[PDB]
């Protein structure tokens, strides 16, 4: 086509979606990780995760307001990944990298799994 | 704005 | 912070949200423009437009599944802008620039209004 | 991935 493109549009959209999350605006699901609860937007979860994409395209699970993750999933690892989904920023540290990689593999977030594998290989 |  | 960043994350998120729109997955509103109907995600509309941001933060309008725009709004201008919201790409042409600018002013999409003003000034 |  003959379209023009606004370079910062995608980043600005994601920044606004994170603002809606922080104010709990139009969140439509709660992700339960052991004792911890995380509110989010199903569309953003699907856009970032192969696991959530599969869950919310299911004709029955698409209508659930609560999703319980596998009890092996660490709440901190999930929190770091949920923050990454809404910001493009990953808080990867020596003390959390194993829990982050395991959570990213479960959530099917290929690019996060790739950087965790590379950072582990370096050490 | 750019030409993509 | 000490975060790392994935450059293409925001663009990839927007691409997936457009894939959900194209398949009519988790769309939660229909925007009526004269005789024409457009299905979309309230969160994406809010993230792109000052008008939709105001509408869906309203304690009553947040729950509406149908929004009717002002009858002066041109369906083609709206379609071009809805496509821009989900792609960062604007189909700006000599034959549609006046309808696109008027629709962007109504929707409160400042960056689109700015490029339309600049393109009109050049001609 | 980059240092933002
Ligand atoms: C694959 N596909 C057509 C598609 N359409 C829409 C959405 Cl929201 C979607 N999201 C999704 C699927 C798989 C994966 C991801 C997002 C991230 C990832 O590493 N794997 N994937
Ligand atoms: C202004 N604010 C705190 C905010 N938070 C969340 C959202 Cl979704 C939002 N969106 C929005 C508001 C105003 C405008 C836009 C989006 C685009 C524009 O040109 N004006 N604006
Ligand atoms: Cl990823
Ligand atoms: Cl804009």
């Amino acid at each position: 086509d003959s379209c023009i493109q606004f370079t910062r549009h995608a980043s600005d959209v994601l920044l606004n979606l994170n603002r809606l999350r922080s104010r709990d605006i139009l969140t439509d699901v709660v992700i339960v990780v052991s004792r911890e609860q995380f509110r989010a937007h199903k569309t953003v979860l699907m856009a970032c995760s192969g696991l959530f994409y599969s869950i919310f395209t299911d004709q029955l699970k698409c209508n659930l307001s609560v999703i319980n993750l596998d009890p092996e999933i660490n709440p901190e690892g999930f929190c770091i990944l949920l923050d990454f989904m809404y910001t493009s920023r990953l808080n990867l540290r020596e003390g959390n990298i194993m829990a982050v990689m395991a959570t990213a593999m479960y959530l099917q977030m290929e690019h996060v799994v790739d950087t965790c594998r590379k950072f582990i290989k370096a050490s | 704005w750019v030409i993509p």
